[PDB]
């Protein structure tokens, strides 16, 4: 939903 | 405007996560009673003009602007073919070097990390709520319903959370009346007072990420004392039943803390009015 940097 | 104002959460005990969990990888079950100290909340989502005012004060360089780039979602212009790391994307400049906030003031701000929510947070007097405080305030008083408000996603009809209409990603009909985000004071509010709690911008937390719940009753729990990824709730203008129904309060999701995107922001919590 959010990716990870 | 009082977009910085807060409301008094209070004392309680309710049931965190569910028995009937909707994406049971996330760990939303099992539902356990939690004890939660009366707090303060904000109302709002932490908006752009209100991070303006701390960035004003301190300088602070977001860890987006640092690292030179953040993700936005394909849509607007990686964890997903839909997710671009834009060089220049960060919070002024929320779909990279050529868009702008000055017509947005209002809408919450985005390409936060959990470190930059943090550094905004205990500048203003106040902290990230934790995952149970978040949930708690969430639900709003009531009892193990989907949404802050019930059961049904349009309550009579109305739009109640800005979130994704239409086929994601390809088409986002914007029913609700905002494709990307909307003001943080948008939508009604929840029964103790918060707008925007669910869709709109996830919200980081204080807790790191585990899966692993005890059914044990708690008081203030904290999360797990270690951890890679925080957590995050409440889910976003991007979120849709069809992949990512996380705009339930027993909805929880994760990034390291060093992470931004576009979809995601934050708002503060205290223990007392600062
Ligand atoms: C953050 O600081 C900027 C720069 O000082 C503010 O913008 C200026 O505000 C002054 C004082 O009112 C105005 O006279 C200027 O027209 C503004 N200049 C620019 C470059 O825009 C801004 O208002 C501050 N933001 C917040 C949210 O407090
Ligand atoms: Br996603
Ligand atoms: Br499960
Ligand atoms: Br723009
Ligand atoms: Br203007
Ligand atoms: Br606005
Ligand atoms: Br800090
Ligand atoms: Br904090
Ligand atoms: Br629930
Ligand atoms: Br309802
Ligand atoms: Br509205
Ligand atoms: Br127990
Ligand atoms: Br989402
Ligand atoms: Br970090
Ligand atoms: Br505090
Ligand atoms: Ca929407
Ligand atoms: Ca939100």
């Amino acid at each position: 939903c959010t990716p990870s940097r | 405007l009082a977009h910085s104002k807060m409301v008094p959460i209070p004392a309680g005990v309710f049931t965190m996560g569910t028995d009937d969990p909707q994406i049971k990888q996330d760990g939303e079950a099992p539902a356990r009673r939690v004890t939660i100290d009366a707090f303060y909340m904000d109302a709002y989502e932490v908006s752009n003009t209100e991070f303006e005012k701390f960035v004003n004060s301190t300088g602070y360089l977001t860890e987006a602007e640092k690292f030179g780039d953040s993700f936005v979602f394909e849509g607007m212009l990686a964890a997903a073919p839909w997710w671009l790391p834009v060089k220049g994307a960060n919070w002024r400049h929320p779909e990279g070097p050529d868009s702008t906030i000055l017509h947005r003031p209002d809408h919450p701000v985005l390409h936060v990390s959990w470190n930059d929510a943090v550094a905004y947070c205990t500048w203003a007097g106040k902290r990230l709520p934790t995952e149970a405080e978040w949930e708690y305030s969430c639900r709003g008083g009531l009892h193990n319903r989907l949404f802050p408000w019930g059961n049904k996603l349009q309550p009579k009809g109305q739009h109640y959370a800005n979130i994704w209409q239409g086929e994601f990603p390809v088409t986002n009909t914007g029913e609700d009346g905002f494709q990307g985000t909307a003001p943080v004071d948008a939508f009604p509010p929840n029964g103790y007072g918060l707008y925007n709690i669910v869709g709109n911008a996830w919200e980081w937390t204080s807790d790191w990420w585990t899966v692993h719940h005890s059914v044990e009753e708690t008081l203030n729990p904290k999360g797990p004392p270690s951890g890679k990824d925080r957590v995050k709730k409440g889910g976003s203008y991007m979120s849709h039943r069809s992949y990512c129904y996380r705009y339930r309060c027993a909805a929880r999701s994760q990034n390291t803390p060093d992470s931004s995107a576009s979809n995601l922001g934050f708002r503060c919590a205290a223990d007392r009015l600062p």
